[PDB]
């Protein structure tokens, strides 16, 4: 399984 | 305000992470989870530290930090 990450509004942001 | 990193947690033990701000609804969140498993968002519960996850709830509502975990119960 491979790392997911999804942004709730580019999944490296922090902004 | 900066992205908070959530790992959100499936019945089947999987993991995804989840970026959300400290007032964003967590409905958000629910939606985008139980659209990439593919169930409807009312036949899951969402529960932080074994307290359930309301629609507008925020993470500064619940005290969630970097890292915390949410768990996705059967409803
Ligand atoms: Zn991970
Ligand atoms: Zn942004
Ligand atoms: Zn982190």
């Amino acid at each position: 399984a491979e790392e997911r990450v999804v942004v709730i509004s580019n999944s490296s942001s922090r902004y | 305000g900066e992205y908070i990193k959530l790992k959100v947690i499936g019945q089947d033990s999987s993991e995804i992470h989840f970026k959300v701000k400290m007032t964003t609804h967590l409905k958000k969140l629910k939606e985008s989870y139980a659209q990439r498993q593919g169930v409807p968002m009312n036949s899951l519960r969402f529960l932080f530290e074994g307290q359930r996850i309301a629609d507008n709830h925020t993470p500064k509502e619940l005290g969630m930090e970097e890292e915390d975990v949410i768990e996705v119960y059967q409803e």
